[PDB]
């Protein structure tokens, strides 16, 4: 058994971290007080769930997590929330004034003064690991902390844990749930300085989560709680292989081996189905073929884009619940003859399939309904480059007038870091085009 | 605990600041004695932003009253909420400023500024994490204008990395006390260009026209004008005083694309005349809020373009219906919004409405139309300066004509800077 | 008030649609780079589809189907017909075609020569035509040596397809012609055929013993108006419309345009658009697409219809601009953005 | 349509289906970037104070 340390940076990372560990506990049968009746090895054990949880002598199962935010209001919720008992104070770090949505502020001005403290706390969790695999970093693109401080923490982690994998769960900015105008700046700045330090990044576009909540859950104006409970479901599906017995994606290295053949193109597309409203009278349960077919509908993708006009480099099917291989293969054959699925010529046209028999766990009183079987598809399409294009265009609109640049220069950043980071994105968009377009 | 230190200087500044504390004190449930008597926890959630908590659960505003004559602040102390202000926080002289910027900035004001900074330092020292400062004042007089901008220059020296925010009443010939107001306003505007992050422009002519043509007040008084400023000040600071899904520096980061163009046009809705009981719909609230007649900078927004817009909706209402009407105004008049700042129109909701209103809307615009205001002041300034009319009041205080020529050029620069971004 | 942008100043079709949109008083035009739009009359090449459908509260519509180039490219259409089971390689309405890359660059050279040698040996007519999308650049010849040697002198992909040696000739004149059909596909993927077509006729007698002078072989409106000396002789602008053409088919052939030709054209149009529907449909997309197509057909002396090509940015005959452009506003734009007959189209029902 | 590497356990199973075959900055350097930006902040603040002293 090898440990995984999760790190939550900024408001988005912390609140999404709060929602994930809530789910992890319900899934592994851990109570809010950290007790786990099913764990017969008290105060120890090298089980699959131990990759995410340590054990005290008293039988408490403590998440291998660190929460970092430059302002305390969000992390104070964790301290006084339902699962306050899970964590201890060392795991929660809070400053006193945030980065004001200013990448330069989170990375340089404030980051320089708090980086060594975060590393100290992370080292404390590492010292409990007999064989640390690496880190999972949850953060937003638009926040000054999520963008600015995350990219600094990723630079140092590569120094302090050179041989460790680093996966990201990143929140792509969406105007419908944002009041910041400079988020395109922050996103591109943090993608530039984090690109060579992240081995695999799962982007979630709030716009996608927003419409899924209105369309499938019938929520006219979704809140961050609605968004996070749905996001933690996808995160759970992605990290399930690390916390449960299995043979596919059993450690962080396998994520890059199975999903990222070319290093810079490490942004798999996530597609989840089904999302059914719990308020429904009662829904007809979808079959293996039906939910599998749903993985090629834009409506269920974590980033709205058109994979029909891209090329796949890899493709994983993660099933949870009542699923058997005979049905997966049958549905797969039916989808090829009906869908536009074009792989690159230097990759095999195949699907790696994982099946966990335990169906999805839903938070009591939440919005999602209990389903008998669900699936999350992780595919690496060039079509996700549509997301970089959108973001790079918004960047160009403001930067042509130098709008808001003084806020960044004022925190000690050089203006040339903008153009440097923008050319990197321009090169990243050219990489996708070379691989996907003829 | 993101505390704000409040300062009000001069006649206009202390009278408007007084009503402001009266308005928000009612919203937070603080009575004139500083005792809480509300019925919702939302009233106390962000109470420490503007109020200090004293012994016996008392709440004392974090405000410093400043003037060069005792008159106005005597009225404040005798006012309804006068007893709520810290007696120590009253700092005043006896000489007066004679509506003279030079007296407030160089002579009379300089003799008193250090004692004001002693009170400011005291209030900041007891802040867990001070956001920044907000100043209420007029630009047309002597104390709020001259000494007010002197205080800002000295506060930025001691707190260089804090946000400096002002509510600045701009003079108008239609609501005028003396003919030298364009002199004092031009001199102050340059100070604000340099030493403020956000300045809320409030034109006394807009307030007058709104009281006359809209509110239907035959003969508006200063009291009437201040009721509008009180309402507007409460609306713009709603983001700070109540819990919502924002700090001064974050507001500045999203409202100010260029350091010098940080002058905002506020707006309020409804503005009803005593048909006052009729429920106001979200479309109506939005249509008025963006209407020029509802704006308080006395500038037609359809003459320039919006760099950024921030709207705050208060009361129990359909947030889905709010997004639909906001997205309708942008998508129905996108010619007045610059197209090189994507999503430059933001909207926020607050569940607590103002006193006596089912729901209201406050408008904060960073519009290039604000240049028309500075243009008026500049013309009125040059009309006199070209003849050196009334300069002896200022040269007798130690000022030189050169300082006037530079203020004239500095403001004309500012107008040209707004002009380039309007095309 | 709806808003739209114009990003193709050279489109004669949507120049009229934009003129009509503004004439309704309910459509406002924005600068070509303003993102807050409902309708985009986009550019031809490199249209940024990825930036559509991401504006909160805006329903956005574009006049091009992403991926329709598979149908509107010379070599793309050939590869599509030969690789798509719905069309099959044995497609009876598409001339035998081959994709040939110049030797200075898969390629179907050997496959072409095999079928070419078979015809040469079987005494059969072996006249092919080499063309490409990079032309105004066409060569007609019965020798494969000249066809291939002509492509190598160029630097872009070409297509060699069988030349219709027995075309239907209009009388008097003994002259060739093609048929242009305008087709509109809306956001719901209804296939509407414009009731009005145009025959672009050659004003020169068809000569089967001299493919060197291509004036009587190429019915292009620009070739006839530049190198033909009988332009405008039999019909104005070498453009015979359906009313006249149908009357001719009755007096001469004792048949109608609907029976002898139009049924095959409607069948061809459905087969082509139904084939790529799963690849370009915007049914479940965050934005919506519609597009006008120009299908070009040939008719042989057996009254059998053949598909020549499909145009993705077609123009329209002068006499039909007002009717068709208004029709585009009705079923393609107002159906998504309604305003405050006897349709001019022919709905080709199909299974989605 | 081939299935390879079928792994079964008590809590699930995994396999691979094939449809068609194919055809850093050091710690020293990070500190320099951080301190360089801190120096540019100090210089700008000095000029501001220099301006205010005048
Ligand atoms: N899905 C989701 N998105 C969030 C959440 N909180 C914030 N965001 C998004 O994150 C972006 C804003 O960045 P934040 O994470 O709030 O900022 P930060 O990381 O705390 O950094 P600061 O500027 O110092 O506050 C916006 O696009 C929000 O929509 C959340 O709880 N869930
Ligand atoms: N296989 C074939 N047999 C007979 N004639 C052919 C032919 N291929 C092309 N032509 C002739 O060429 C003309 C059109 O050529 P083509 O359409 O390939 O070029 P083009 O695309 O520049 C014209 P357009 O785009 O307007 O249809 C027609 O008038 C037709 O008579
Ligand atoms: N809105 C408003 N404006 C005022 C008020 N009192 C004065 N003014 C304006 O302020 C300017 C005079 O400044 P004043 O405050 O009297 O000077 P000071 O006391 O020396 O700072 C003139 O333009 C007046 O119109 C007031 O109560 N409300
Ligand atoms: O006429 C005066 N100033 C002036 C005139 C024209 C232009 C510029 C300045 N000053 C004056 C007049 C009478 C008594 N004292 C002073
Ligand atoms: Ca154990
Ligand atoms: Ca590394
Ligand atoms: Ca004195
Ligand atoms: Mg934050
Ligand atoms: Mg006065
Ligand atoms: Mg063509």
């Amino acid at each position: 058994m090898r440990e995984c340390i999760s790190i939550h940076v900024g408001q988005a990372g912390v609140q999404i971290g709060n929602a994930c560990w809530e789910l992890y506990c319900l899934e592994h049968g851990i109570q809010p007080d950290g007790q786990m009746p099913s764990d017969k090895t008290i105060g120890g054990g090298d089980d699959s769930f131990n990759t995410f949880f340590s054990e005290t002598g008293a039988g408490k199962h403590v998440p291998r997590a660190v929460f970092v935010d430059l302002e305390p209001t969000v992390i104070d919720e964790v301290r006084t929330g339902t699962y306050r008992q899970l964590f201890h104070p060392e795991q929660l770090i809070t400053g006193k004034e945030d980065a004001a949505n200013n990448y330069a502020r989170g990375h340089y001005t404030i980051g320089k003064e708090i980086i060594d403290l975060v590393l100290d706390r992370i080292r404390k969790l590492a010292d409990q690991c007999t064989g640390l695999q690496g880190f999972l970093v949850f953060h937003s693109f638009g926040g000054g902390t999520g963008s600015g401080f995350t990219s600094l923490l990723m630079e140092r982690l590569s120094v302090d844990y050179g041989k460790k994998s680093k996966l990201e769960f990143s929140i792509y900015p969406a105007p419908q749930v944002s009041t910041a105008v400079v988020e395109p700046y922050n996103s591109i700045l943090t993608t530039h300085t984090t690109l060579e330090h992240s081995d695999c990044a799962f982007m979630v576009d709030n716009e996608a989560i927003y419409d899924i909540c209105r369309r499938n859950l019938d929520i006219e104006r979704p809140t961050y709680t609605n968004l996070n409970r749905l996001i933690s479901q996808i995160v759970s599906s992605i990290t399930a292989s690390l916390r449960f017995d299995g043979a596919l994606n059993v450690d962080l290295t396998e994520f890059q081996t199975n999903l990222v053949p070319y290093p810079r193109i490490h942004f798999p597309l996530a597609t989840y189905a089904p999302v059914i409203s719990a308020e429904k009278a009662y829904h007809e349960q979808l079959s293996v073929a039906e939910i599998t077919n749903a993985c090629f509908e834009p409506a269920n993708q974590m980033v709205k884009c058109d994979p029909r006009h891209g090329k796949y480099m890899a493709c994983c099917l993660l099933y949870r619940g009542d699923v058997v291989p005979k049905d997966v293969n049958a549905a797969i054959a039916t989808i090829k003859t009906k869908r536009s699925i074009q792989f690159v010529d230097w990759c095999p046209t195949g699907f790696k399939v994982g099946i966990n028999y335990q169906p999805p766990t839903v938070v009591p009183g939440g919005d999602l309904a209990k389903v008998q079987r669900a699936v999350c598809m992780l595919s690496n399409t060039t079509a996700i480059a549509e997301a970089w294009a959108r973001l790079d265009h918004k960047f160009d609109l403001m930067y042509a007038k130098r709008a808001f640049v003084h806020w960044y220069v004022g925190e000690g950043m050089e203006e040339g870091e903008f153009s440097e980071a923008r050319e990197d994105m321009a090169a990243l968009e050219k990489d996708y085009e070379e691989v996907g377009v003829d | 605990m993101r505390e704000i230190v409040h300062i009000q200087a001069g006649q206009c500044g202390n009278q408007i600041g007084a009503k402001f504390w009266e308005v928000i004190s009612d919203e937070h449930g603080i009575d004139p004695t500083g005792s809480y008597h509300g019925d919702s926890d939302l009233q106390l959630e962000r109470i420490n932003v503007y109020y200090n908590e004293a012994t016996g659960n008392k709440y004392v505003p974090r405000a410093i009253l400043v003037d060069l004559e005792p008159g106005t602040m005597d009225s404040v102390r005798s006012g309804p909420f006068g007893q709520i202000f810290r007696p120590d926080n009253f700092v005043f002289g006896q000489s007066g400023a004679g509506n003279n910027w030079a007296k407030g900035h160089y002579t009379e004001g300089a003799e008193l500024v250090d004692s004001v900074l002693d009170v400011v330092r005291k209030e900041s020292e007891s802040c867990d994490c001070l956001q920044g400062f907000q100043l209420t004042h007029s630009l047309g007089g002597g104390t709020g204008s001259g000494m007010g901008t002197l205080l800002i220059s000295k506060i930025r020296e001691e707190y260089p990395d804090r946000i400096m925010n002002t509510f600045s009443v701009m003079p108008s010939p239609k609501v005028s006390d003396t003919v030298v107001e364009p002199y004092n306003a031009t001199l102050s505007v340059h100070q604000l260009v340099e030493n403020t992050d956000e300045t809320y422009c409030i034109d006394n002519e807009a307030l007058y026209d709104i009281c006359f043509r809209t509110l239907k007040l035959t003969t508006p008084t200063y009291g009437d004008l201040n009721h509008l400023v009180s309402a507007t000040m409460s609306g713009v600071t709603t983001c700070l005083r109540f819990p919502g899904q924002a700090d001064l520096r974050k507001l500045a980061v999203n409202m100010v694309p260029f350091p010098r163009l940080h002058f905002f046009m506020p707006g309020f809705a409804p503005l009803t005349s005593r048909q006052q009981y009729r429920a106001l719909t979200v479309p109506e609230l939005t249509q008025q809020m963006f209407d020029s007649k509802n704006m308080m900078a006395a500038c037609d927004p359809r003459h320039g373009r919006y760099l950024t817009v921030a709207a705050i909706f208060r009361g129990r209402m359909s947030m889905k219906e709010v997004d639909e009407q906001m997205l309708n105004v942008q998508n129905k008049n996108s010619s007045y919004f610059v197209e090189w700042i994507p999503n430059n129109v933001k909207t926020a909701v607050c569940d607590i409405p103002p006193r006596g209103l089912k729901m209201s809307a406050t408008f904060i615009g960073n519009s290039t139309a604000i240049q028309e205001l500075f243009k008026r002041i500049s013309e009125q300034f040059t009309a006199m300066f070209r003849r050196k009319a009334f300069l002896h009041w200022y040269t007798g205080e130690g000022m030189d004509e050169m300082e006037f020529t530079e203020a004239e050029s500095n403001m004309n620069d500012l107008v040209s800077e707004y002009q380039q971004y309007q095309d | 008030m709806y808003t739209f942008v114009v990003r193709d100043e050279n489109s004669s079709v949507y120049a009229e649609v934009s003129r009509l949109l503004l004439a309704t008083g309910q459509w406002k035009r924005l600068r070509k780079d303003n993102p807050r739009f409902n309708l985009m009359l986009g550019e031809r090449n490199r249209l940024p589809f990825g930036r559509l459908g991401h504006e909160p509260g805006l329903v956005q519509l574009v006049n091009y189907y992403r991926g329709a180039d598979k149908l509107c490219r010379k070599a793309s259409l050939v590869k599509l017909i030969k690789t798509s089971p719905e069309l099959s390689e044995s497609c009876t309405w598409f001339p035998e075609s081959y994709v040939i890359y110049p030797t200075n660059l898969t390629d179907e050279r050997e496959v072409f020569l095999a079928a070419y040698n078979r015809r040469r040996e079987g005494r059969e007519g072996n006249v092919w035509i080499a063309k490409s999308s990079a032309g105004a650049g066409i060569l007609i010849s019965s020798e494969a040596s000249e066809l291939l040697d002509f492509i190598d002198e160029q630097g872009q992909v070409h297509v060699i397809q069988k030349y219709l040696e027995k075309p239907l000739l209009l009388e008097p004149g003994h002259r060739k012609f093609d048929i242009r059909s305008w087709v509109l596909v809306d956001h719901l993927y209804n296939i509407y055929l414009y009731r009005e077509g145009v025959l672009r006729t050659s004003s020169e007698p068809y000569n089967s013993a001299n493919f060197q002078d291509k004036t009587c072989h190429l019915t292009n409106h620009c070739i006839q108006k530049e190198y033909s000396k009988n332009y405008g002789r039999y019909e104005e602008g070498n453009e015979m419309f359906f009313e006249e053409f149908n009357q001719y088919l009755m007096d001469a052939l004792n048949t109608t345009l609907e029976n002898s030709i139009l049924l095959q054209i409607k069948h061809i149009i459905r087969s082509c658009l139904m084939c790529i529907e799963p690849a370009i449909s915007t049914k479940h997309l965050h934005y919506q697409s519609f597009q006008l197509f120009g299908f070009d057909f040939m008719v042989d002396e057996e009254l059998k219809v053949w598909l020549i090509e499909v145009n993705g940015a077609p123009a329209c005959a002068q006499k039909l601009y007002a009717e068709l452009c208004q029709g585009i506003v009705d079923v393609a734009i107002s159906s998504v953005f309604p305003l405050a007959p006897t349709s001019i189209f022919i709905k080709l029902h199909h299974h989605h | 349509m081939e299935v390879i590497e079928l792994n079964k356990c008590t809590s699930g199973q995994s396999f691979e289906v094939i449809l068609k075959p194919p055809s850093d900055p050091s710690l020293e350097e990070i500190q320099k970037k951080l301190e360089a930006a801190e120096e540019r902040r100090k210089y700008q603040e000095a000029e501001l104070l220099k301006h205010l002293a005048e």
